[PDB]
């Protein structure tokens, strides 16, 4: 095939220019994003029951729901909250693969098998069917400057004039509202309704009827009389559209004619659905969008076409309103993508440079230029027919697969300008006889780095996902080059290169080239010299093996682990947990203090606070805020001290000094799913109807154990919250009936004045908008304001709610878990400094099956796919070191010879080992990617050494010594070359401190120090592992 | 107060140990969250009796009423927590105490069935015929629960 | 029922398709609101 393309140079062009096309056109089209999707499918059940606890919700929602969740397909499994927000989450994961849309519409048809059987309050909410995300593209903050708006007002604006068309924009896929749109607010006052003997009944019953869509009929409809005219439309009563109009409403009209309106017992205002959420940017309210980018969109696009619909809305904003970006991932991955391109670049000039340094010839630097462009192009288009986005993971593997496309390029060009400077053939012939040497090696070399990488694309859950990125774009990129080293590569040789006569080593020029040939082949001799000293004594070299396989295990177990590194993205977070049963106001206090520390403290980094109270990683009590701190441009933040972990670590300290509430800041994860490796995600499971209470002492039981093993087990908490003071309130069935006083009106009341009612919707403006009515603040805020709501009785008699009730204090959950359809309790925790997840969760099993009877457990999230995941890792470490040694037994003719270039595994790992223990890195996936491209070059190296040793004893008849030197000074060059070139491109990741360089490190770091011992050790090893293998089996 | 709060949480998780050091370093034992729930409330209610026999030798009031009159000796007879009923009783916890709806210890004891309770709550000198804010005695109790046992008793 | 073009527009025809976003190879969508008190939304996908 390549003596094909010698003779064929066009065909050969015409193959690459295809290629070129191919993936010029894959590039413009492929999606652009900054991970892809890793996380297996989830679909999330959604409610709202306004004012409800969380066992109302749990008993009359969320089991009903759970129960009729059967004959779903690839449903891995089932967990939920109830919690006294008045809302249930029901999560159902999938098998990897499922389709989201068969796995949403299957669980969305089962609900309606359940909805008649919710309550009218849910039923009239909806129950929401959602594929599962978290990550968002962008958030996009709306604020008032000049205080003329409140975030009700600000979230109405959003809904009613920018959502919709935001919503509509090109690569937008979800986009989700930080507030609600105006709801018509009645804030009804007991003394007044209790004055005109009026209950919230009344105020309901009155709303529903004058507030309403009436169908009448038509003037003239069929079947007419014969000789009509008209067909006109009756319209009768249509829904109100004004506070104006719902103060209007008749409640009743009294004896002397006086007439009581809605607006004589009870407060009107456009306002907010829900007051539990106040969100706040620097201080000043806000709303928000968080916007997510639709499947197979490019996010660079997207995030331009926002901001284009954006700026054709800012004309017509009322005066304050304000767009704020506190959150856009599209600058970092605009960074990303620029200094992978910068990386790639920089490494195509260093070839040519390092070429030119050996070769000293224009036209030899020329082809390595042409093939390896076409190699990276064609490997876009392959991404393309498998579906792939250019994300991180998929940039980053072609960084890493950078020094094995070089290498198929400087190996092909170096052999021939080496036949050409020992033997004197022309450009042709001494391709046609330098690819004779190679092509069969190259292909093996191709089959037995497919046997390395293709394994890797087989591990399941969410590290699988991970790896499979970079298995495929790592084995699409050296399958091209190899294709680009047997087509095009020989052709541009027999074609471009100028003649070399026979023992010209360039020894005779003058300069610094002259020099340079000098030095190299004086220092050719000193090599060859020193492999001859070594082989005269081999004994010592396999005891110093043995020490580097030692210190390599030792430096393994030494080198902790981790996922992704974190990144200093621009943005962190910062958790306020006051005490359980903590209100608002005091939840705003702390909110307040935190924003003023970092506007103030962090003037020089902070751009904005937006604080968030009642919500942490999702809608909390009144005890719980969340504050996500959006920092200035990374330029604006020179030197390790302006950087997110920095400031971090002085906020965490200096909020450390604030009582009766716990606030402490942290970086966000690379990805959110994974969670932090060595933690584990446990559930107990009450298996015989235990109840809450028996649970809750069970898990004590497990934390106060797991407490007594710091050795083994840390930070082992529950995920869920503690049981809190509630009120209960038994109302009298006897003393009710007796009074005349329904349960029916008592229960509304209540329920209506203190929780709040959704009654009907009304139009504002056009857009159709909820009715609540509810206790204005005052009436509805301590146990004594319970004795100023009044029922009517059927005599007429208005009876005070103390006539008929008794209250006292209990405990119980404001947020109860279920798991697989059981009571649960989720308990997060993490293996100590030195254990592995494993022996952690091993432990956690022990200190379980110690627990009362009922009392079950199982393994959910990271730790369910870790468990999976762990399971097939020794059957692909056994299948791809099978298959590469059958590909090198097949290369070779041998059984034996394949262990010798087996045997060069650990000589890049060691020096990966080194430098990340150095650098104080982590075993993260870009190291171990990174230790399968460096095992792959040395094993690449290795290959050909071998190749050329036995060629010359099998068809030259040379001695095993003899062969073994000719062979590692014909293929020093060459290997100095790529390891050059190699380790200088990646020296600007390794020293990197900007946006991205946490990954940059990772990929660079192992790599660097990987290439240093893989060159230093391997020119010197790899000629003993042939000689002692061969004397063994001879 | 700090130690007040940690002895709250300590007095309700049971943790013997850290109560043992708090009243040590003098933790407010009188110490109430907004409910009006002493370190005893919390303790009689969750059923700890060690921390209950060791928060009583540390002078807390056993009559302390939360903010809708209800005391330890209500929270203990009311689930059951036999021992600490009569730890209370024996440390002069008022046995006819009323909450702000005129139930007594006697009542909840009734409500729930507890009969051993019944009888030390009687044997302390309970008003068998005291009436809540309904007029209902421990007996209309046991006849609308349908106790044929705890009515025995009441008669 | 009983349903002016507008009424049917606003209560229904809106509502409706401001949830119809994040649909994949979604070409156009196009849709009509009726005094009769009928609503027909259309959506028109990508060849294949
Ligand atoms: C100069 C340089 O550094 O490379 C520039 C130059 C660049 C590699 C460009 C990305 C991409 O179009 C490249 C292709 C292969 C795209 C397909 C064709 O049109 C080619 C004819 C074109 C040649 C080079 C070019 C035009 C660069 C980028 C990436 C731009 C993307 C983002 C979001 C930052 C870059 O600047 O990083
Ligand atoms: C030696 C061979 C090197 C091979 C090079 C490999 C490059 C691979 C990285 C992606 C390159 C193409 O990526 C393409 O970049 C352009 C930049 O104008 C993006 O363009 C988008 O973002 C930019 C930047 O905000 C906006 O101004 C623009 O309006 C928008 O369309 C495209 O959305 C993206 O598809
Ligand atoms: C689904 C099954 C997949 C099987 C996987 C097996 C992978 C094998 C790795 C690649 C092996 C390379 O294959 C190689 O081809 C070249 C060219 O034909 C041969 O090259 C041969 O040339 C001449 C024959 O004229 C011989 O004298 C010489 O000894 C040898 O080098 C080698 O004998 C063979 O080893
Ligand atoms: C700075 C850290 C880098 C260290 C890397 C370690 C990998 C091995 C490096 C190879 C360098 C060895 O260098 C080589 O050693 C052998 C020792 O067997 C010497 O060999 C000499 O001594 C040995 C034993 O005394 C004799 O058998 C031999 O006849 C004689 O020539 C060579 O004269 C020397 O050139
Ligand atoms: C020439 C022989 C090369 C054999 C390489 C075998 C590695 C297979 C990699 C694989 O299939 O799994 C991917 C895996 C995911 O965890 O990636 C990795 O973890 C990196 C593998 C580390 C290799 C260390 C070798 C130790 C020598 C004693
Ligand atoms: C777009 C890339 C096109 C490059 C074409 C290269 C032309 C040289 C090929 C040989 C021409 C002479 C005939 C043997
Ligand atoms: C001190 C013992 C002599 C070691 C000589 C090593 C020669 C290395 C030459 C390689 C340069 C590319
Ligand atoms: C003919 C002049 C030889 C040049 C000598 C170069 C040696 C110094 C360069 C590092
Ligand atoms: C997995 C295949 C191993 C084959 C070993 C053959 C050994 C034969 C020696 C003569
Ligand atoms: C024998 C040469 C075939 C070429 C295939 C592209
Ligand atoms: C379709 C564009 C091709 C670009 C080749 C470099
Ligand atoms: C898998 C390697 C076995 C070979 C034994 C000679």
């Amino acid at each position: 095939m390549p003596n094909f393309f010698i003779d064929r140079p066009i065909f050969a062009w015409v193959i690459a220019i295809i290629i070129m096309l191919a993936g010029g056109l894959a590039i413009l089209k492929l999606p652009v994003a900054q991970y892809p999707t890793i996380a297996p499918p989830a679909v999330t059940i959604s409610a709202s029951y306004p004012g409800a606890d969380a066992k109302t919700v749990q008993d009359t929602v969320t089991q009903v729901i759970e129960q009729n969740m059967n004959g779903i397909d690839n449903l891995m499994y089932m967990s939920s909250n109830s919690d006294s927000t008045g809302t249930v989450q029901i999560t159902l994961t999938f098998e990897s693969g499922t389709d989201a849309d068969i796995a949403q519409v299957q669980v969305q048809n089962k609900l309606q098998l359940a909805m008649p059987l919710l309550p009218q309050e849910v039923q009239q909410q909806g129950v929401s069917v959602e594929k599962s995300s978290s990550s968002f593209l962008m958030v996009v903050g709306v604020i008032n400057t000049d205080g003329t708006m409140t975030q009700e007002d600000i979230s109405d604006y959003v809904a009613a004039n920018m959502k919709d068309a935001i919503s509509r924009t090109s690569g937008v896929g979800d986009v989700q509202l930080f507030g609600s749109q105006y709801a018509m607010r009645i804030w009804m006052n007991p003394n007044e309704l209790n004055k005109f003997q009026l209950t919230p009944v009344d105020v309901i019953t009155a709303i529903k009827a004058q507030n309403a869509q009436v169908a009448a009929g038509q003037l003239g409809g069929t079947p007419p009389v014969k000789g009509q005219q008209l067909n006109a439309s009756i319209i009768a009563q249509t829904r109100l559209t004004s506070t104006e109009e719902f103060g209007k409403i008749l409640l009743k009209v009294n004896q002397d004619g006086s007439r009581v309106l809605l607006r004589d017992v009870a407060k009107i205002e456009l306002g907010g659905e829900n007051y539990d959420i106040i969100a706040e940017f620097n201080g000043q309210p806000a709303s928000g969008l968080g916007i997510k980018l639709a499947t197979g969109a490019n996010a660079l696009d997207t995030a331009a076409a926002i901001r284009a619909e954006l700026a054709k809305m800012e004309p017509f904003f009322p005066s304050g309103l304000k767009i704020v970006y506190p959150y856009d991932t599209t600058p970092f991955v605009k960074i990303s993508i620029h200094e992978v391109v910068k990386t790639l670049v920089e490494a195509i000039i260093l070839v040519f440079l390092v070429m030119y340094l050996f070769l000293q010839n224009f036209r030899a630097t020329l082809i390595p230029t042409i093939a390896v462009p076409v190699v990276l192009l064609g490997t876009f288009a392959v991404l393309a027919a498998f579906g792939f986005s250019i994300n991180t993971l998929t940039m980053f593997g072609m960084v890493l697969a950078i020094g094995l496309l070089v290498d198929d390029a400087i190996v092909v060009v170096e052999n021939v300008e080496r036949v050409m400077a020992e033997e004197g053939l022309p450009p042709k012939e001494a391709t046609r006889k330098s690819m004779g040497q190679i092509q069969g090696a190259l292909v093996g070399i191709a089959m037995v780095l497919s046997a390395v990488f293709v394994p890797m694309a087989f591990f399941g859950g969410s590290t699988g996902a991970i790896y499979r990125q970079f298995s495929i774009t790592i084995v699409s990129a050296m399958a091209l080059s190899v294709l680009v080293a047997l087509i095009l590569t020989p052709a541009l040789c027999a074609t471009m290169l100028k003649p070399i006569a026979k023992g010209d080593h360039g020894e005779g020029k003058k300069g610094f080239f002259g020099w340079f040939n000098r030095m190299f082949e004086k220092s050719t001799h000193h090599y060859t010299d020193s492999v001859g000293g070594i082989l005269r004594s081999t004994g010592r070299y396999l005891v110093l093996y043995l020490i580097i396989v030692v210190g390599m295990a030792y430096l393994f177990v030494r080198l902790p682990s981790s996922f992704l590194p974190d990144e200093d993205q621009g943005v962190f977070m910062t958790m306020v947990q006051l005490p359980a049963g903590a209100t608002q106001e005091r939840t705003q206090k702390v909110l307040n203090e935190v924003t003023h520390y970092y506007l103030t403290k962090e003037k020089n980094n902070v751009e904005s606070v937006f604080a968030v109270n009642g919500f942490g990683f999702a809608p909390r009590p009144q005890n719980t805020g969340i504050a996500f701190v959006s920092l200035k441009d990374w330029a604006d933040r020179p030197g390790e001290e302006n950087k997110v972990e920095a400031i971090t670590m002085r906020a965490t300290r200096a909020f450390s000094q604030i009582k009766d509430a716990m606030v402490f800041a942290f970086n966000l994860p690379a990805i959110v799913e994974l969670g932090t490796a060595t933690g584990f995600d446990f559930e107990l499971i009450d298996q015989a109807g235990l109840g809450h209470e028996k649970l809750t002492q069970a898990r004590n039981q497990l934390l106060a154990e797991a407490a007594k093993h710091p050795d083994m087990l840390t930070s082992v908490r529950p995920n869920g919250l503690e049981d809190t003071p509630q009120f209960k309130i038994d109302i009298d069935q006897e003393k009710a009936q007796a009074l005349g006083v329904s349960i029916n009106d008592i229960n509304t009341t209540l329920g209506a004045a203190w929780g709040g009612s959704y009654v009907n919707d009304f139009i504002d403006r056009g857009r159709v908008k909820k009715v609540y009515v509810m206790s204005e603040a005052k009436y509805r805020m301590l146990p004594d304001d319970i004795g100023d709501w009044y029922v009517r009785a059927a005599d007429g008699q208005m009876v005070p709610f103390s006539a008929f009730s008794s209250s006292r204090w209990e405990y119980g959950s404001p947020r109860l878990e279920r798991y697989n359809g059981l009571p649960s309790m989720e308990i997060l925790g993490q293996a100590a400094p030195g254990k592995s997840t494993g022996e952690a969760m091993e432990l956690m099993e022990q200190l379980a099956s110690k627990l009362p009877t009922g009392v079950g457990y199982d393994w959910t999230g990271m730790s369910y796919q870790e468990r999976l995941s762990g399971n097939q890792a020794p059957s692909l470490y056994a299948i791809s070191l099978i298959v590469v040694f059958l590909c090198l037994a097949a290369l070779y003719e041998s059984w034996s010879i394949p262990f010798s270039v087996m045997l060069v595994v650990p000589l890049g790992v060691i020096g990966a080992l080194l430098a990340a223990t150095f650098r104080g890195l982590t075993n993260d996936v870009y190291f171990q990617v990174g230790l399968l491209t460096t095992i792959g070059l040395s094993a690449k190296n290795a290959i050909l050494i071998v190749e050329f040793a036995k060629d010359l004893m099998d068809k030259e008849g040379k001695g095993l010594i003899e062969a073994t030197l000719d062979a590692v000074r014909m293929r020093l060059r060459p290997i100095l070359m790529t390891s050059l070139a190699f380790i200088l491109g990646v020296m600007p990741l390794v020293i990197s401190t900007g946006a991205g360089s946490g990954a940059q490190n990772a990929v660079g770091t192992g790599v660097m120090g990987g290439m240093v011992t893989a060159t230093v050790l391997a020119i010197f090893f790899v000629p003993v592992f042939f000689v002692v293998v061969r004397r063994r089996f001879s | 107060s700090d130690l007040g709060k940690k002895l709250l949480e300590a007095a309700r998780a049971g943790r013997d140990d850290e109560v043992r050091i708090l009243m040590a370093n003098g933790a407010d034992v009188n110490a109430a969250d907004v409910v009006g729930w002493t370190p005893l409330h919390l303790a009689a209610y969750w059923g700890h009796l060690e921390i209950v026999e060791v928060l009583l030798k540390n002078g807390a009031d056993v009559n302390a009423y939360d903010t809708l009159g209800s005391t330890p000796l209500h929270l203990a007879a009311h689930f059951g927590h036999l021992e600490i009923v009569e730890v209370l009783l024996k440390n002069g916890a008022d046995v006819n105490a009323k909450d702000d709806n005129g139930i007594t210890p006697l009542h909840l004891a009734a409500n729930r069935g507890h009969l051993e309770i019944v009888e030390v709550l009687l044997k302390y000198g309970a008003d068998v015929n005291a009436q809540d804010k309904f007029g209902k005695t421990a007996f209309d109790i046991s006849i609308n629960n349908g106790n044929e046992d705890l009515a025995e008793i009441l008669q």
